[PDB]
RNA sequence: GGAAUACUGCCAGCUGGGACUGAGGACUGCGACGUAAGUCAAGGAUGCUGGCAUAAUGGUUAUAUGCCGCCCGUCUUGAAA
RNA sequence: AAGCUCGUAUCAGUUUUAUGUAAGAAUGAAGAGCUUUUAGUGGGCCAUUUUUGGUAAGCAGAACUGGCGAUGCGGGAUGAACCGAACGUAGAGUUAAGGUGCCGGAAUACACGCUCAAGAACAAAAUAG
RNA sequence: GCCCUGGGCGCUCAAGCGUGUUACCUAUACUCUACCGUCAGGGUUGAUAUGAUGCCCUGACGAGUAGGCAGG
């Protein structure tokens, strides 16, 4: 329905997230992942940072968060095939939200959230704790421009607040009127 | 007026197929805005046209069109089978196809 | 709304109805949001355009109440 | 789902021994096939009698007098488990017998991993009257005035894509 | 005709398939105005006339108000809406299934769409947006579920 | 003499199914070989 | 003529099953004469007898 | 006290939507409609419409796409080897 | 393969009753017998279960019926000892084992509890009643 | 009873475990239809509106090493 398609990995399992990212993406829709170092993983840091090295000792490794959700998806797609190929390059990982993809709406998948799969009481892991301890050298700089992306980002929230406000007074105004109980006899 | 689509989109998943073996003479057509097998009950028997852009001059046009109709659902997740007259080139899978209207029985 | 443990049909209507249940969840905007869903649900394709028309028209006069 | 047999054999009358005991069980099953079968096999298991050497004189579903009242129900369950066999008694609050019997079968293959075969309803007693049941987690829903909440409802989703960010609010 | 068959070929056998009349859906009813699904005329808005016995649906634009003429149509590519027209005051006698026969336009033929046009004009307007409704061109929008909208 | 004179019969599989997951069990443990008395009409009906 | 027959028996079985449980005492049906039986299993490995 | 409803089964009850199939080749027969003439869904598709001779369509081959396919014959042996 | 008779009362890897072979018993084929001769066949692997019996052990020795010999097809990551099912060329339809988060076609189905760690015969002996 | 001690990608109100109720995918498996052949039966002329070595109707069947038979 969306032409591309922009997730927010905040808050969602990396498996769940990988899964139905490439039963879409299998199927010819376009998916833009970002904030994938606040992606979360179930089960407290040990056990986390383990069966990462065991299959690490056996090649080339990547650190950032974005490359382990793609190594997640990559299985997940039947690479080495020209679909599997094709399929994958409809897919794109960032750490935070750089541009020009921070100007454009961002959804969320309900059946792969932490808050709703996971039961309350229990330990998860995140990406950027899990990438930095394996090596990964960008997690300060990745919150340092994030935490500038929510700045100035609340001001145009404010602004767009404050011109909704001026928005639905010119539709209060307005309303009651003959147009508009017709409109609303329509259920409009 | 801004659009002329007369057609649901779907997109085009894959043949029915085994674990090993796979049946190219029937196609699985998505539905648009279809997750349940009633609702795609009434998509059935409707046209569906497979609508690509073509490299040589044609009869006077430069689009190619494949024809078929929907035959039966599939799944429980709203998926319909679709049968063509020529089969897709199996080079479609997550491609864009058009779901007419007709015949229309309302 | 007041209703005793392990009322009977007849004590649970009785209740219902003293206490305007029907009234209350009419004033509820869930109960507004649900109506509403059903009567685009059950628009006509005659009532669709009219309610376009209509749209049409209150836009014309909600952008001229603006930007002054 | 289940439901209520009542069925009752006199082990084939034959000459010298006129009008047996006439055993009589309130069996619980899905079918009328399912309940003789459980008829016959307890009748094997607890008396001198078998399949070959019996006939069934009647069987009627029993129905629960009142399927809206809500009730206490005691249960003198006996199963046999990996060794030998043992007694159980527990208590299960549900509108009706069937639905309790059910649960109380659930709870056995949950907490017990026994199954249908094994397990052997006594008998089911109502209980009424406070202060009768024993079990604490019986007693929990029989106070005055009770209320809890539903904190963290799941809320389902139909389609995949969702831009409001959900809250598990209730 | 009088030809002897030269060449001894079977004839066929009696077939036992008698013709009957169509049996048109409750939902398509004179007056009635109707979508085109494909076509000339697809996506124009027309109102349902008169039934033709080639199973044919007589209909009309009118031609005055979208410029779609008398023409012959199938139900199967056409949706039937709920508003319905009193086509009674147009005589539809004179159409039939020879008529529109393809044997510059000829004279009679814009004579005959005239006449029925000034007779359904009358009635279209009789009504609000009526005029509006039928001269706007039908088309889908994003998240419509034609399995959902009730025509 | 009737029976003998008609055919065996060709029964199609079930429209909706056997039901069970497990055909070779018994029907009294949820299986769908053995005594099934009242249920073999409604087995029938859905083969034939 | 069958027809009646089948309706005429159906009837009573149904007034004598009432009749005994009116009656305070127990009705045993009779048993069944005719079974129908289909083939489950295939042809593989089935034993020989 | 009385309605029902819940559940099982019956309808030689009614009414649609979707997919494949058109096999036989002048009448012999079993049946229905109708006082009769005649008709019929009754031992296998009938009628209409739409495109066509710079045709419509079909065919050969290169690649490509979704899936499958251990290198051929012989002998060892109960087997693969 | 060929000749006679008979389609008849001729039989059965089926069942029950009687004698501790009979049935004017059930079911299916009526397609069987009587003589002459004519290719190939005397390779076996494994579960039981007869048993000879067991102490570092093992199975030495066997043996009774069965799966395969020459056997495709679907599932089991692959497999000869597993499950279903055995084969003319295609269409429609319904299923088996096996599955329904992706690879892979299908419910991130419903309901009850269990477990933070894997979980999806051998190192075994120490949350409800 | 369970948890730690004695196919890959992946998952934890499981996508793990036991049981319970429904929806669906398929094999050469089964129902019907379309066609090739084998078998069995039957129809056939005071001659056939195509070789009685012809033209047909009906039902089932169709795996396979050595070996046997038949048609090209």
């Amino acid at each position: 329905v969306e032409p591309v398609v922009v997730i927010d990995g905040k808050g969602h399992l990396v498996g769940r997230l990988a899964s139905v990212v490439a039963k879409q993406l299998l199927n010819g829709q376009k998916i833009v992942v970002v904030r994938a170092e606040e992606l979360n993983i179930s089960g407290e840091f040990f056990r986390n940072k383990l069966k990462y090295h065991d299959f690490l000792r056996k090649p080339f490794h990547f650190r950032a968060p974005s490359r382990i959700f793609y190594k997640a998806l990559r299985g997940m797609v039947s690479h080495k095939t020209a679909r599997g190929k094709a399929a994958l390059e409809r897919l794109k990982v960032f750490e935070g939200i750089p541009p020009p993809y921070d100007k454009k709406k961002r959804v969320v998948v309900p059946q792969a959230l932490r808050v709703l799969r996971l039961k309350p009481g229990r330990k998860y892991t995140t990406l950027g704790k899990l990438s930095t301890s394996v090596g990964w050298k960008y997690e300060d700089v990745v919150a340092k421009l994030e935490a500038k992306r929510k700045v100035s980002s609340a001001e145009y929230y404010a602004k767009k607040r404050a011109f909704t406000k001026k928005v639905a007074s010119a539709n209060a105004t307005a309303a009651e009127s003959d147009v508009a109980k017709q409109l609303a006899a329509l259920g409009y | 007026a801004e659009s002329h689509r007369l057609y649901v989109k779907g997109k085009h998943l894959s043949y029915q197929r085994s674990k090993r073996v796979n049946n190219p003479n029937v196609s699985l057509i998505k539905i648009e805005g279809v997750a349940t097998p009633q609702d795609a009950q009434f998509y059935l028997g409707k046209r569906i046209a497979y609508v690509y852009r073509a490299s040589k001059e044609v009869r006077g046009s430069k689009i190619r069109v494949m024809w078929g109709k929907v035959t039966r659902t599939h799944g429980n997740s709203g998926v319909v089978r679709a049968t063509f007259r020529n089969n897709l080139p199996a080079k479609t899978f997550g491609a864009s196809v058009r779901i007419f209207l007709y015949p229309s029985n309302i | 709304f007041a209703l005793p443990r392990g009322a009977r049909t007849a004590t649970v209507s009785k209740k219902w109805a003293a206490a305007a249940v029907c009234e209350k969840w009419a004033a509820s905007s869930w109960a507004k949001k649900i109506a509403q869903r059903e009567r685009r649900a059950a628009l006509t394709d005659f009532e669709r355009f009219q309610v376009m028309v209509l749209r049409k028209q209150k836009r014309y006069t909600v952008k001229k109440a603006l930007a002054k | 789902h289940f439901k209520e047999y009542q069925v009752i054999g006199r082990r084939l009358p034959t000459e010298s021994v006129p009008e047996p005991k006439l055993f009589r069980m309130r069996i619980f099953a899905s079918n009328e096939v399912i309940a003789k079968s459980r008829y016959w096999y307890f009748l094997q298991k607890l008396h001198k009698v078998k399949k070959a050497s019996g006939e069934i004189v009647s069987i009627n579903q029993i129905n629960e007098a009142h399927p809206t009242k809500v009730k206490n129900f005691g249960v003198w369950v006996r199963y046999d488990s990996r060794s030998g066999t043992h007694n159980m008694y527990k208590e299960i609050r549900d509108v009706s017998r069937v639905a309790a019997v059910e649960t109380l079968y659930q709870d056995m293959a949950a907490r017990h991993r026994a199954r249908f075969r094994s397990i052997h309803i006594l008998k089911v007693a109502e209980i009424e009257k406070t202060a009768d049941v024993k079990r604490q987690y019986v007693k929990q829903f029989l106070t005055k005035d009770l209320k809890f909440p539903l904190p963290h409802r799941v809320q389902k989703s139909t389609k995949t894509f969702s831009y409001k960010r959900p809250s598990t609010f209730y | 005709p009088k030809w002897y068959p030269s060449e001894d070929v079977a004839a066929l056998k009696k077939t036992r398939k008698a013709a009957r009349p169509q049996k048109l859906r409750a939902s398509l009813v004179p007056g009635t105005v109707l979508i085109l699904l494909a076509g000339r005329f697809r996506g124009k808005r027309v109102v349902y006339l008169k039934h033709l016995e080639d199973n044919t649906l007589l209909i009309s634009g009118p031609f005055k108000v979208n410029g779609v003429p008398l023409r012959r149509v199938n139900a199967r590519y056409v949706i039937a809406t709920s508003t319905k027209v009193s086509v009674e005051g147009v005589n539809v006698e004179k159409f039939n299934v020879e008529y529109f026969a393809k044997e510059e336009i000829k004279a009679e033929r814009v004579e005959d769409q005239k006449v029925v046009d000034k007779a359904l004009i009358a009635e279209i307007k009789k009504t609000p947006l009526l005029k509006q409704y039928l001269s706007a061109s039908f088309s889908l929008k994003n998240g419509d579920k034609p399995h959902m909208l009730k025509f | 003499q009737a029976n003998n004179f008609l055919w065996p019969f060709k029964l199609s599989n079930p429209s909706g199914g056997w039901g069970v997951p497990r055909k070779f069990k018994h029907f009294i443990q949820g299986g769908s070989f053995g005594n099934r008395e009242e249920f073999i009409n409604k087995l029938v009906k859905s083969m034939n | 003529a069958y027809q009646k027959e089948y309706e005429t028996a159906e009837r009573n079985i149904i007034q004598a099953k009432r009749d005994a449980k009116a009656a305070g005492s127990y009705y045993v049906e009779a048993q069944h004469k005719l079974v129908f039986v289909v083939r489950i299993k295939g042809i593989n490995k089935i034993p020989p007898k």
